[PDB]
């Protein structure tokens, strides 16, 4: 169980000390960093959709049939397919 | 389950010791000799060698050496066995019955401890204070020879020079003196120890460390009169005595290395030396008076006696007769004589006791019964090779080494791959030591090729150095004449060799893989099929087939050819236009160095005991993994015994038995073999190969045994396995633990310990087999322990009964069981 | 070409020096043991490798005060299904450092510890805690003798042993050295039915000199004191830094003889030329001839970020395909003196690494790339001529 949530990155800690020190990283242009390499972002959504890439990474996938593609455009072209 | 049986056709010829002493009694002259786990005892005549008695030991003879104590009759016999039985035994006779009763014994043993580089070395003190070995590295292990000391309780003491090479017992020292050379990063050096009994340790020798040459190999004690060590290495002999240190560069023995030494005087005056190429030696110690009476060492001389076979041991006998014991050939007695021949030597030979040596090959012929088969086996390896026609012997010497060998019918004779040594010569080419089977052919030929001699590395090789070259030997099955000798490519190297029918074409021929061997090259990545056919006298290459690597092996896999490249298993087929054409391939995981076939399924097996079998898919056009199992171990050689059963031999002389299940329930154990069989056989299986040297015997009269599978080792032992049921498999084992009450080891070596399947690592029980010759030893015992053996004992004569055995139904059990060799 | 290879072994970026252990912990082989395994731990560890860790969870931390207090051994699981925890072999993990820091208010425990026994999972139970247990049974080293120590003749027994070694890289790079070592050692290969090249490839010191050929092609360190001369210690000195994917080095790890797994580095280093991006499986990131030693462990080492996330970073010269993210940085650097970068994959934007760019211009090299083995696929390369692509599966 983890109760305690930040507010900016939305990350889960255990007790108040470790959350606390943890507002400490993003005081700071770009707060917003990712554990497993480091990257900074200027807004969360950016750093969520890079944790994104770094597990499944599949980038733009369809939601009708699950093929993915390496663009946007070229996957609103095969969702005109469907 | 297994079942199988076990039996020796061939004791092991090969001589690895021989001692002389006065044994059986103190006053005639007494000859040993060990054939690995034989043991002969000779009478020295004027004449030549008596025959006295011969035993046969549960273990492999590492050392043997005899010594008498203060107060003893006659001498006693120490021997210490590969699995690190020692004990003493002593000659004994009765009237007319002879025995070699064991005075002690014991396990020396040391659980933990790393064998040592130079192996087991045993020395006993010249006044016989103790017993030395040298079995682990750091550790010297004593054995105090006392009245009382009947278990051989031992004792190690801690030896700061980790890598002994030799070590041997001084003579005429105050204290038990030990002097060795041992090899540190600063090079090898001679030192000495005081062995203290008392305070069980080491004290310092009478002369510490003193620097030796860089190959110093040897050390020998001289006796009382001269004192000191004799180190020999490659290109000096060295003479070490207190504060005198003596050496000589005698350029008579530069050529080759002296790995054998023998004492002719008592006193130490003359000595035998023997090299690796089957060189004698004289070395002879000149005296000095001095006038008191010191007799001190005046010089050094070495004087070439002449040459003999390549001497594992040497030991003088008496008035300049001289016994070579030979592993890689025949052993000998020779003759020296004082003014020599008109060619220089100083030798004679004399006796010629047959040495089948290291068989590495070997194949079953009718030849001239058309009934029964005879063996016949590649023995001996560089002057010393040679066939071996074995009927139930016929030599045949090549004076090069031989490898493989086939027997073609339809033309009547054979095909033996060989192998000579040639020297690199100042000119460019390359000459020969000795006139071999290859260079005295009838009809010869050399290899023209295209493939390689355009596809070339480019090297060089230098003056003075050795290289092989390869031929293939066409030889008459009745004269055995060299009919023709092919010889191959330079830097080809042959490895496998079949003759047989492929496809529709009605001509039997010679088919030959190779692999071109490079020194700069590790992995072989060129190699060739050849496809000779032998008519009018000649030999024709027929085709030629390159291949990326090496065929290691080749085998007739119905009407097509199996070979074996590198890592993969290719099958090919003789086209119409007489080619091979690749029709299948097969990539492992392992390098199929050993290939066997039976109908469609194939055994596939590398050096380290990595078995794997594969199946035909004849409708598919493919091969299919069945099964396989993998545990690290080397393997020597392996043969299929049923469609379900694979027989191998593995490190430690080891026997095993691999079973197919099928028709399982998962898919997970069906493609796993299971090891059924442990057997430890002693001997170093080269060859297995099916067959049997009796009548088969016309009218089918319902056997006991099933199968043949005849097999050749290093020692010169041949054996045969076959196949037993499961109630004649446990009536036989019960049979066996009961001959073990009755029987007497020499050594009193358990024969449960001796079977038992042995490695540095784990050392099991053995199972799955049946010792042939113990269950053969029961016709030879007294009918008084025969009925000890069947006390109590149920036996089936034929369904009905089931009832109480006598000696005499177990005699004609076993007089059948011995119609099988 | 001047940078320290003894820096990074150090870990100088985990702070103050650590409370160090003397003691040693080894259980007997095939025997039965029951080990706690860390829940975070990723990681395949090989004997010998040294592993460093950041704890931060309360439970861990506790964890790992008991072990201190006890034998001081985890047990790291090879996973070959990391998502479901899926574990059949793994290797153990003695802490010979640790250091047990309270900083601003929270509390936090760093250790280093090293890889001792492989083991066989047993079985793996999880307590009620949270922690998890490991039932596991020590895997026994292989130990053969000379495949020639059967069958050596007695009197050849005194000339088996060499006048030491010539440890001049010409002369023993020179094939004439070896040429006399294969035929003195396998001399006897007369008396078997193959001959000396054949045993030559099962020898542990041919193999061992064959891959220090390697090896020297990536550090110029002399053999002469850093590697080491066990065939077992080397063997695994040589998987610790190969780039392999994790089910290679489960399957290297299964291996408990020295002389196979020697057999397979060789094949792996023989065969495996180009290092691809994992998610791609396509997409080329550098290759074997760009690898280099920059650190004495070898060319890959494991190393743990500011947040416990171990890396096992390989540093190589030159590496394509990747595009750099944000601007450089020291903070927390595992090369003193070089700032990374993060790369991503120019396709997929796969996390390969980071780009290290030295701080000074005196420094060399003055730019190198550190991939994280998580994200490579060790690849063959295709043939020159497409017409011949002869089978290249994994030998052993
Ligand atoms: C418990 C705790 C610990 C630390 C923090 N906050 C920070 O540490 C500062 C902000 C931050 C945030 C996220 C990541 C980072 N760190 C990195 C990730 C990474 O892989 N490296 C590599 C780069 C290559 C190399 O050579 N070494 C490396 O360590 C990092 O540097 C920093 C906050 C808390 Cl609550
Ligand atoms: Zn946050
Ligand atoms: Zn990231
Ligand atoms: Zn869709
Ligand atoms: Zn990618």
């Amino acid at each position: 169980n983890g109760k305690l949530k930040c507010d900016v990155c939305g990350m889960v800690c255990i007790g108040p000390n470790v959350l606390m020190v943890h507002k400490r990283s993003h005081t700071g242009e770009r707060p917003f960093h990712c554990n497993q390499c480091g990257a900074s972002f200027t807004q969360k959504g950016n750093l969520l959709r890079h944790i994104k890439l770094h597990s499944g990474e599949k980038p733009f996938k369809c939601p009708f049939c699950s093929y993915a593609c390496r663009r946007r455009d070229a996957l609103t072209g095969h969702l005109r397919t469907h | 389950m297994s079942y199988n049986y076990v039996v020796t056709a061939q004791k092991p010829t090969a001589v690895n010791g021989c001692v002389t002493g006065h044994f059986t009694s103190a006053e005639d002259l007494n000859l040993l000799i060990a054939k690995n786990t034989r043991l002969e005892i000779y009478v020295v005549t004027a004449e030549g060698l008596r025959p006295v008695k011969e035993v046969g030991m549960y273990g492999k003879i590492a050392v043997m050496e005899l010594f008498r104590p203060k107060g003893e009759s006659k001498d006693l016999l120490f021997i210490l066995t590969a699995k690190y039985n020692a004990c003493i035994l002593e000659y004994k006779q009765s009237g007319e019955s002879i025995d070699i009763i064991t005075r002690a014994h014991g396990n020396v043993q040391d659980r933990i401890g790393r064998p040592s580089e130079t192996g087991i070395i045993g020395i006993i003190d010249p006044e016989c204070r103790m017993i030395g070995l040298r079995l682990y590295d750091g550790l010297f292990k004593v054995i105090p020879l006392d009245r009382d000391n009947k278990e051989l309780k031992a004792f190690n003491i801690r030896l700061e020079e980790l890598h002994v090479i030799d070590v041997k017992f001084l003579y005429g020292c105050q204290a038990p003196t030990i002097c060795f050379v041992y090899q540190d990063p600063q090079g090898r050096h001679v030192k000495t120890y005081e062995v203290s009994l008392r305070e069980k340790e080491f004290n310092k020798g009478p002369w510490k460390q003193e620097n030796v040459e860089a190959e110093a190999s040897m050390v020998i004690a001289v006796p009382e009169p001269f004192g000191g060590a004799i180190i020999i290495g490659q290109e000096s002999i060295t003479y070490h005595n207190g504060d005198k240190y003596l050496a000589i560069a005698p350029p008579i023995i530069k050529q080759s290395t002296i790995v054998c030494h023998n004492r002719v005087d008592p006193n130490g005056s003359r000595y035998l030396l023997g090299d690796m190429e089957g060189r004698l030696f004289m070395l002879l110690l000149e005296k000095e008076e001095q006038m008191d009476g010191t007799v001190t060492l005046k010089d050094l001389r070495v004087e070439l006696l002449g040459e003999t076979s390549i001497a594992e041991c040497l030991t003088y006998l008496d008035n300049g007769v001289v016994f070579v014991g030979s592993r890689l050939g025949d052993s000998q007695l020779v003759k020296l004589n004082v003014d020599s021949n008109e060619q220089g030597s100083y030798v004679v030979a004399m006796e010629t006791f047959t040495n089948l040596g290291p068989i590495v090959d070997m194949c079953v012929v009718d030849l001239e019964r058309q009934g029964q088969g005879q063996l016949v086996t590649c023995s001996g390896a560089f002057k010393e090779g040679s066939l071996r026609i074995i009927r139930n012997i016929r030599t045949v010497p090549l004076y090069e080494s031989p490898r493989k060998i086939c027997y073609q019918e339809v033309s009547q004779c054979f095909g033996v791959l060989s192998s000579r040594i040639e020297v690199q010569d100042t000119s460019g080419g390359t000459t020969a030591l000795r006139p071999s089977a290859s260079t005295q052919a009838l009809s010869s030929s050399v290899s023209s090729s295209k493939l390689f001699s355009s596809s070339t590395a480019p090297h060089e090789t230098s003056f003075g150095e050795e290289v092989e070259v390869h031929n293939l030997l066409i030889i008459d099955q009745h004269t055995f004449e060299v009919l023709h000798a092919h010889q191959f490519l330079q830097n080809e190297y042959a490895l496998s060799l079949v003759s047989c029918k492929l496809g529709k074409d009605p001509n039997t021929y010679f088919i030959v893989g190779t692999a071109m061997v490079y020194p700069e090259e590790a992995e072989p990545k060129q190699g060739r099929i050849v496809v000779f056919q032998y008519s009018d006298g000649k030999l024709q290459t027929v085709a030629e087939k390159e291949v990326k690597g090496a065929v290691y092996s080749m085998v007739e896999f119905n009407g097509k050819l199996l070979a074996s490249i590198n890592s993969t298993v290719r099958l090919y087929e003789w086209t119409t236009e007489k080619e091979l054409r690749t029709e299948c391939n097969h990539y492992n995981n392992i390098m199929a160095l050993y290939l066997k076939t039976k109908g469609d399924f194939i055994l596939v097996g590398d050096l380290m005991r990595s078995v794997l079998l594969l199946a035909y898919k004849p409708m598919e056009g493919n091969f299919e993994e069945i099964a396989r199992d993998f545990n690290p171990n080397w393997m020597s050689a392996v043969e299929i015994l049923d469609d379900d059963n694979f027989l191998g031999a593995e490190n430690a002389f080891n026997l095993f038995v691999c079973q197919k299940d099928s028709a399982a329930t998962t898919d997970e154990e069906r493609q796993h073999l299971q090891e059924v069989g442990l057997f430890h056989l002693g001997e170093f299986v080269n060859v297995f190969c099916h067959g049997s040297l009796v009548m088969q015997n016309l009218g089918e009269t319902s056997t006991p045994t099933q199968g043949s599978v005849l097999f050749g080792t290093v020692n010169g032992m041949i054996g045969l396995v076959t196949s037993l049921s499961e109630s004649w498999y446990n009536l036989l084992l019960d049979m066996q633990n009961r001959l073990n009450k009755v029987i007497k080891s020499v050594g009193k070596i358990e024969h449960s310990f001796w079977r038992s399947f042995h490695t540095e690592r784990k050392t099991e029980p053995a199972t799955g087999f049946i010792d042939g010759d113990l269950i053969e030893s029961f016709l030879d015992i007294s009918r008084p322990k025969m009925q000890e053996v069947v006390a109590n004992l149920q036996y089936d004569d034929g369904s009905g009964m089931k009832r109480e055995a006598t000696a005499d139904d177990l005699i004609k059990v076993v007089e059948e069981l011995t119609r099988i060799h | 070409i001047n940078f320290d290879t003894s820096l990074p072994t150090s870990h100088t970026y985990l702070g103050a020096d650590m409370e160090e252990f003397h003691g040693r912990t080894l259980h007997d082989d095939d025997s039965c043991q029951v080990i706690p395994v860390l829940p975070q731990v990723m990681m395949i560890l090989i004997p010998g490798q040294t592993l460093p860790l950041q704890l931060f969870h309360p439970q861990e931390v506790s964890m790992v005060r008991n072990l201190i207090q006890k034998d001081r051994t985890f047990a790291v699981l090879a996973y070959s299904n990391v998502q479901e925890r899926e574990a059949q072999f793994g290797t153990t993990a003695e802490i010979y450092a640790y250091r047990e820091e309270q900083d601003f208010g929270i509390e936090i425990v760093k250790v280093k510890a090293i890889g001792r026994q492989r083991f066989k999972v047993l079985e793996l139970r999880t307590q009620s805690d949270g922690i998890q247990q490991a039932k596991v049974q020590i895997l026994p080293e292989c130990v053969l003798p000379s495949t020639m120590s059967a069958v050596q003749l007695e009197s050849l027994n005194k000339c088996q042993i060499f006048p030491s070694k010539p440890v001049s890289r010409e002369d023993q790079c020179s094939y004439k050295w070896w040429q006399k070592y294969q035929k003195r050692k396998f001399h006897c290969a007369n008396l078997t039915s193959w001959p000396r090249w054949l045993y030559s490839l099962y020898d542990a010191e041919t193999l061992m000199d064959r891959i220090k050929k390697q090896l020297r092609e990536w550090d110029e360190n002399l053999k002469d004191d850093s590697l080491p001369s066990n065939p077992i210690d080397f063997s695994y000195r040589v998987a610790a830094c190969l780039p392999i994917d994790d089910v290679l080095r489960i399957q290297l790890l299964k291996i408990g003889s020295a002389i196979q797994r020697l057999r397979c580095e060789l094949d792996i280093m023989n065969k495996c030329t180009s290092l691809c991006c994992k998610q791609c499986q396509e997409t080329e990131i550098t290759t074997k001839n760009e690898i280099f030693s920059l650190s004495l462990c070898g060319p890959m080492a494991a190393y743990v970020n500011p947040h416990g996330y171990v890396h096992e970073t390989l540093t190589v010269y030159k590496a394509c395909n990747l595009n750099l993210i944000g601007r450089p940085s020291t903070e927390h650097s595992w090369f003193p003196g070089y700032a990374w970068t993060v790369a991503q994959c120019k396709i997929c934007a796969s996390h390969i690494g980071w780009k290290f760019t030295a701080t000074k211009k005196d420094m060399s090299p003055q730019k190198f790339w550190g991939l994280t083995r998580s994200a490579l696929l060790p690849t063959i390369p295709d043939t020159e001529d497409e017409i011949s692509p002869d089978k290249v599966i994994l030998c052993l």
